[PDB]
């Protein structure tokens, strides 16, 4: 995972040195900034079944070719394998919020996506409007907080910027 | 790599879960005690040049038998390997205590350094008995209590930091053993 | 007088201009870095064990013009592959001169100083894919692995390059092969303290090269350093 | 002359005797060495961008119709044209052996030469500014060469 | 420039041996099969205009969602553009059938074009199906030769084995 | 690297005198809105990926020369490439723009690209188009002004920082002209 | 140098990554704490000529052999150097109380030490006397604020660290 | 400067033998067929100045990203600067025709103008269809086959002197990329 945690202890590896105070003060911005990133912790992962339905079929609203056969989304249980993977998306960026880096994201959801979507016929646009989509129906005071919804759509966008 | 946030991710996607209520009473405390946890690995950066000095020389005092002709001790150049890698695997205890979990050590110092030791000729019961008495050394920086050196620090309870590297030193001095 | 384009009769500007003196003393901290380089190897008066030309009387001059023809193919570089050599032996650097900013400070400027560095700094702790053995078919499939990956740059669209070719002469390719048969058996007769140096400098030298905070490249380094060790730049075609 | 003249005692002085402006130009271009004579290319780009405007001056070398003129001519007697020839690659070699304060010097001087009297846009002075020796190899247009 | 005398001469150089009787004898093979080949390339030369148009519009003939606001055939120019690639998609299949080889396609057509696609919005999957529209556009006696339209069309199918 | 901060110390460290008083108060200004700084780059690292898109088409449909055959924008290969350095001058400028000086700069990109692009025969001139494309679409993410994006900030003034990103991509195109 | 900042940039540099979210938090941690070697900057910077003159003799306070006939320490004009030489080292410490790290130290004041002082015959295992001398001399509420103290006494015996 | 009747003269020189009538066969050849020649040169002289006009408009219009802004044949000083040079290839192989050798050639146009248009960032792919339209219009001209002008000319076979011209411009084109 890369974090701000595991930056400073593999920056202190490279120089062969103890933590000293240049390290020691990246973990104070873990004291300020984990209050907030926090924050939208549980508010995924307390309603991630409610984000899941009404985004996952705006994957399906903007792009309703899916549907004739040869596509993928041509049976059900194929659109049930399909809403998995939004779920298994937002599981990543709350295991991104608890984890303070892009870690969980990186080393199990980006590594490999783009050979593997390729060759299925699987189409990384259509991912990636069920992930915009939830970036710009969140409401800033109103699903979080001000600085919770700037660090809940920073990874999100993140995201976006590895599909694309 | 883990470290003590990565550990409750991989808990968690061991069933593939979410993290919520249930497993954050360990990761809000943890930025409670996180002003505690900066102060202790300034405590163990201070002063790393003797105690890996009080520990490579508490070991000849029970164990002359490394400066005896076929030791260990013996060369010059062995002796300084004796204090690199006495505090290396201090510099990792320190990087453990910093990420919370000990998981640079079962990598980076525990795998491969049993089947290095039979390739070197090492002495196996050096191994504890050097680790132990500067896992003495550690607490008595951390809880403050070393008798002859203090520091100036805020107040309050520090042995669960204390119970932490105390959970560390016996790890990598088990196997190796 | 007027240029040589007209009605001139003997080449003219023979004179040490200022990219001949940039090469000049790029070349002279190659034969510094490269001394301090061999420094490590040849520590006491004695030449080491990996310091060794060959075993045949004709086959150790021909390391020298097997050699001198290697960084004959470093020159013939087309100008899109000397320029990848050019930034991709700047960034190897400063991974290997990490926490000084005047050992960054002059590779920036001398180019050849790049090339030296981290050619001798992976003989330094020996992290080459020649002086590892891996103990077991376990470690070996592991190595021969990702070493076929590194050699998948020797041809790029499926054509040689120049830079994975070691025969140049009638003759040439066979004193190649018992050199590195040599070298690989002298890897494998080294001396005990010096492989398991050998093998935690190497899953050092890949979690910060190549890792850069993968948990999955580190984990497999530390399981097989011999893997971690044939991990080399992408300017070498080989 | 009357661009390099810096007072109008000097400037009056070019005007009335023409040829004290003709060799005023001769000093000048010898004691900063911007003649074709001591210039010496860097590199094999600027060694071409001398000649690409040489040919533009040999072209005032010859007449208008394609007969060579008198003003160039490199030899008067049997023999003198390889006299003239051995002669001056001896002087474009003493142009080699200057000095490092004496290329720097010149390097500097021939890019200010060729950008005051043979600059009227910008290109002009961007071509003088990046490559020295171009602006070196600029005649005044009353020699042939 | 994967050719037939490209490759078995880096081979030789490789070594650095001399061509030996086991490399002249692939040029040897570079008669009797490059009659075929080279027959199918004036046949593909001389009535290429026809191609693109009449197989160039089964890209939005199946995929019709491209022609909608956002994606990538929203207005004419880029549909223009998109005439273009197939037409240069189909010079480089008729500089294949030249080469002997995989030559022009695997330097300016394959090569880093799976990062080109996903950083411009691009899908290949709507670039197989212009591509495989002229697959099975093939009678085979009627086109070309018998054996021709295999030398041509194993090209074909190996850019869809590398766009996808 | 350099920062900002290293920056009045390697000014001090030629005249061998202590930092007061006096001199940190530009120092001390600029942690002031050390919350700026973050909340001004994370509005190009969130659209980084679609700032290259945005602007090496941007290059191709006013110069259309590039996408001609032969032209350096022609093979596939090529065109990955050029979408590879839009990515790469975009990050040195994001890490010159959090650093606070651009020493980051002159160092790891700028040295020698010059010369590299003049040997690779890439059009210089159609390169100055395609970072100043990215000069005033970096302008536009940080005074929100972005006509199809607009982020949620604190409401306040940012054009000391969208002057600072805008003398950094004008550093860019001055070292490559 | 090695900063706050500089370890995260060119930690991402390593990979050719963009700055992430965890490289924006390790920011905020050079802020807060920031402040407070800030003021234990000009607090030393205006009174650093009153520590020499206590940090200068503590050297000849234990170490009262310096001055005898034969040594490097001999004369009146090597005492006036010695004075110069700690004042360098305070000067360097003042300078990582502004960067956050241990950047003007470890190459410049520890990188090459080992060997100057071997090869001049200066002896580091008394050196160390006039730093850390300094080290137990900190009133915590009388020469600074409390948090200062903390970590201005980290980078000293991390200089006691370095040498020994 | 080695013309067709010295290029054999320094062939010889290279052994010291005297040449003689094994080696006049091509001279004697060569001096035959003068007449085609001289009636070869006269065709490109003689429509020499529309002949830049026909390939430098041809390049344009072929590539219009040329006179775009960023291309090198942008501006009014560029295309005068670009038909300049039109027309010193053709003045340069129409010596290298009348000569019968490329050794006027390769040392009097083109020692260096392969570095200078690299350093000039003048593009290498587009001077190609500068010099091919032109490599088309020397084979036209001399074998009368141009399809809006042609010529009044004596009766027989002229290949080979269409083949040696277009023997020169190739030399123009390896030597500029
Ligand atoms: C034998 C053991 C073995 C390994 C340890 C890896 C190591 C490895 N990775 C890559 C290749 C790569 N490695 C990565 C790295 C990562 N990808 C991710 O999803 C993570 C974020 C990160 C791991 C931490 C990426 C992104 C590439 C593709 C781009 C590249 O060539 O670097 C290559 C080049 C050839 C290839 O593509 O396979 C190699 C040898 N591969 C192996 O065969
Ligand atoms: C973790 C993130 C997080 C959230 C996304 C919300 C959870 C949430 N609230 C709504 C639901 C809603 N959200 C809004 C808010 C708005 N609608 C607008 O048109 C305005 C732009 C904006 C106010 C700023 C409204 C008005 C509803 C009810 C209508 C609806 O969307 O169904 C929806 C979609 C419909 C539904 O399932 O109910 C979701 C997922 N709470 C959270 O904790
Ligand atoms: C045989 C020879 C011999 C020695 C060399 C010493 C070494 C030594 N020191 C300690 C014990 C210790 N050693 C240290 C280290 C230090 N103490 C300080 O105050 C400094 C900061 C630092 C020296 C640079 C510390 C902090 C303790 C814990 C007790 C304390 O000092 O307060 C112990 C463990 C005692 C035990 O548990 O039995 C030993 C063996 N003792 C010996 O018997
Ligand atoms: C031609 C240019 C040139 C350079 C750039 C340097 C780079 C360099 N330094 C060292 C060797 C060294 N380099 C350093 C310097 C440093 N180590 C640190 O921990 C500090 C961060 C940093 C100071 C900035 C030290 C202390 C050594 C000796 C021990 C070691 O290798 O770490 C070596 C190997 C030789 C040896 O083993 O001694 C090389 C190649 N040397 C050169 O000849
Ligand atoms: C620092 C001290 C130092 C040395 C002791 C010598 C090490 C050295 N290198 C080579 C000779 C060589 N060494 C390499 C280097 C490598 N080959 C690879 O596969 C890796 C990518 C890379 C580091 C291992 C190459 C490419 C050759 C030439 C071919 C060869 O013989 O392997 C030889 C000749 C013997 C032989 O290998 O056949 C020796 C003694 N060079 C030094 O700089
Ligand atoms: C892999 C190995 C391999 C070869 C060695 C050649 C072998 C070869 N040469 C020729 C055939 C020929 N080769 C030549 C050439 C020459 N004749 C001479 O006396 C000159 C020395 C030389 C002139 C350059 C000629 C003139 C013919 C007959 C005409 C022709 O076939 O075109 C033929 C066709 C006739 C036949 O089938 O026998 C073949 C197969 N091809 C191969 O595939
Ligand atoms: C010779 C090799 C060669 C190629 C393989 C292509 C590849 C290619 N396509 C595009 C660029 C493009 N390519 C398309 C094409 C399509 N979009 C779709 O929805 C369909 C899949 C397809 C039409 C059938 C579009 C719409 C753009 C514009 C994208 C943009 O400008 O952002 C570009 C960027 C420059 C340009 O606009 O041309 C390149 C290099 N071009 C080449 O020169
Ligand atoms: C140079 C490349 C080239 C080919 C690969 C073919 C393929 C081909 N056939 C048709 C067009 C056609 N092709 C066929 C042929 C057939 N229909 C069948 O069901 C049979 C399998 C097969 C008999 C051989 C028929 C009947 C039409 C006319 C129907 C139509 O409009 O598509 C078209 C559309 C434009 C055109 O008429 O040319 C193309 C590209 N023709 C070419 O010029
Ligand atoms: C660390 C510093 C660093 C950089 C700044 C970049 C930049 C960079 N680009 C290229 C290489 C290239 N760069 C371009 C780029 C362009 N051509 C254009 O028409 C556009 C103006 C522009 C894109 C916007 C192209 C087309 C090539 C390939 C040239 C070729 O294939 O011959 C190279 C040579 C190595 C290679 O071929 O990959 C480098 C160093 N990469 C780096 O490592
Ligand atoms: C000839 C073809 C042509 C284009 C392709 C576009 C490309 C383009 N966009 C902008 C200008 C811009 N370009 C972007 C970039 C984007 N917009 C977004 O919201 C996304 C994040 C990203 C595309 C994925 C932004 C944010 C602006 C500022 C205005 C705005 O969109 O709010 C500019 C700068 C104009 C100037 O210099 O004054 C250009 C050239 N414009 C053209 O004339
Ligand atoms: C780890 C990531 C990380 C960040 C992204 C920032 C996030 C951030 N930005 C600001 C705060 C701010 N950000 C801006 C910036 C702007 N306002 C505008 O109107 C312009 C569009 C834009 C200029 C670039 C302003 C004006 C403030 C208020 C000043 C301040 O309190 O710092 C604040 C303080 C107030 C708050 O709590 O929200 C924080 C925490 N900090 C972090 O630690
Ligand atoms: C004796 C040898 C000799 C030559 C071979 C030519 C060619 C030539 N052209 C230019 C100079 C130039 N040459 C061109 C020409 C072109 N740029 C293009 O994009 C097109 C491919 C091509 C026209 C067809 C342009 C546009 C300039 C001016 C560049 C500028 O002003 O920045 C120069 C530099 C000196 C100058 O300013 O003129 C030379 C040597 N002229 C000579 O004197
Ligand atoms: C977009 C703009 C554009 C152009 C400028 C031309 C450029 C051009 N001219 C020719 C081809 C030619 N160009 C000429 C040149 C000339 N013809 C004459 O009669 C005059 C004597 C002389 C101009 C003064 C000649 C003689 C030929 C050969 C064919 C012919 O005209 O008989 C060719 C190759 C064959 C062809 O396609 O025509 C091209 C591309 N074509 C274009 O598409
Ligand atoms: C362990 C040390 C070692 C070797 C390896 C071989 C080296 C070697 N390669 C050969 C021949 C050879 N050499 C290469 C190049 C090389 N091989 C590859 O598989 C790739 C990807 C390469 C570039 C890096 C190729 C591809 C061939 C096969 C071509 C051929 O045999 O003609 C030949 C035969 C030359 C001859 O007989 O004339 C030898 C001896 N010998 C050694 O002592």
């Amino acid at each position: 995972m890369k974090s701000v945690i595991t930056t400073v202890v593999s920056a202190a590896d490279a120089a062969g040195r103890f933590p000293s105070n240049s390290d020691l003060e990246s973990i104070q911005g873990n004291i300020q900034r984990s209050a907030a990133r926090l924050e939208a912790a549980e508010k995924l992962a307390g309603n991630h079944e409610a984000v899941v339905k009404e985004a996952g079929d705006a994957c399906f609203a903007k792009y309703a070719y899916l549907k004739n056969p040869g596509e993928a989304g041509e049976n059900q249980e194929k659109i049930n394998k399909c809403y998995r993977d939004v779920d298994h998306y937002m599981r990543l960026v709350n295991y991104c919020l608890v984890v303070g880096g892009t870690g969980p994201l990186d080393e199990w959801g980006i590594a490999g996506a783009r050979e593997v979507y390729r060759t299925l016929n699987l189409p990384t646009s259509a991912y990636v409007a069920s992930i915009a989509y939830t970036r710009d129906r969140l409401c800033v005071p109103r699903d979080m907080s001000a600085q919770a919804g700037v660090e809940f759509s920073a990874y999100l966008d993140y995201l976006i910027n590895a599909l694309s | 790599m883990l470290d003590a946030f990565s550990r409750v991710v991989v808990n968690s996607d061991a069933k593939a879960a979410y993290v919520g209520g249930s497993d954050l009473q360990a990761l809000k405390s943890f930025i409670a005690d996180g002003n505690k946890r900066l102060d202790a690995v300034n405590s163990i950066v201070s002063n790393a040049s003797c105690m890996v000095s009080d520990a490579v020389s508490g070991m000849i005092c029970e164990n002359p038998g490394l400066i005896s002709p076929g030791g260990n001790c013996y060369t010059n150049r062995r002796m300084a390997a004796c204090l690199r890698d006495g505090e290396i695997i201090l510099r990792y205890v320190s990087y453990a205590l910093l990420a919370g979990d000990a998981s640079v050590l079962e990598d980076r110092c525990l795998n491969g350094l049993k089947e290095t030791y039979i390739a070197l000729g090492v002495p196996t019961n050096s191994s504890i008995r050097a680790v132990s008495i500067m896992k003495a050394q550690a607490v008595a920086f951390i809880t403050n209590t070393a008798t002859e050196r203090k520091m100036s620090f805020a107040a309050g309870d520090c042995t669960s930091l204390a119970s932490e590297v105390a959970s560390y030193f016996d790890r990598v001095g088990a196997a190796i053993s | 007088q007027t240029g040589l384009v007209n009605s001139k009769f003997s080449a003219r500007m023979a004179k040490k201009t200022a990219k001949q003196t940039k090469n000049k003393v790029d070349e002279y901290m190659a034969r510094s870095v490269q001394r301090q380089y061999k420094q490590a190897a040849v520590a006491t008066g004695v030449y080491g064990t990996q310091c060794t030309e060959g075993t045949v009387k004709g086959a150790a001059e021909a390391s020298r013009s097997a050699a001198l023809s290697r960084q004959f193919r470093i020159k013939q570089r087309s100008a899109f592959s000397k320029a990848h050599d050019l930034f991709e032996f700047r960034k190897h650097a400063i991974i290997a001169a990490a926490g000084c900013s005047y050992e960054e400070k002059m590779v920036t400027r001398f180019p050849k100083l790049a090339a030296a560095m981290v050619l001798g700094q992976t003989e330094m702790m020996r992290t080459c894919s020649r002086y590892v053995v891996p103990e077991s078919v376990e470690e070996e499939y592991m190595a021969a692995s990702v070493d076929k990956q590194m050699k998948r740059r020797g041809a790029p669209g499926g054509v040689y390059s120049l830079s994975c070719a070691e025969g140049v002469a009638k003759g040439q390719a066979e004193i190649a092969r018992v050199s590195a048969l040599g070298a690989a058996y002298r890897a494998a007769s080294k001396s005990a303290s010096a492989v398991t140096a050998e093998r935690y400098n190497s899953m050092a030298y890949g979690r910060v090269h190549f890792a850069h905070g993968c948990s999955y490249e580190e984990q497999q380094f530390n399981k097989y350093p011999a893997a971690a060790a044939a991990m080399r730049s992408d300017s070498y075609g080989y | 002359a009357l661009i390099l003249a810096q007072n109008d005692h000097q400037e009056k002085q070019y005007i009335k005797y023409p040829k004290l402006a003709a060799a005023a130009l001769m000093a000048s271009t010898e004691v900063t060495r911007a003649c074709q004579r001591y210039a010496v290319p860097e590199s094999i780009e600027e060694e071409f961008l001398a000649a690409s405007v040489d040919k533009v001056n040999k072209m005032r070398g010859t007449t208008a119709s394609g007969v060579y003129k008198s003003s160039c001519v490199e030899g008067n007697a049997k023999g003198q044209a390889e006299q003239a020839r051995v002669a001056a690659l001896a002087v474009a070699f003493r142009s080699a052996q200057k000095s490092a304060s004496q290329f720097a010097a010149e390097r500097y001087a021939q890019s200010k030469y060729g950008r005051d009297l043979f600059s009227s846009t910008h290109f002009e002075e961007g071509y003088a500014n990046t490559y020295p020796a171009m602006a070196a190899a600029k005649r005044a247009s009353s020699y042939g060469y």
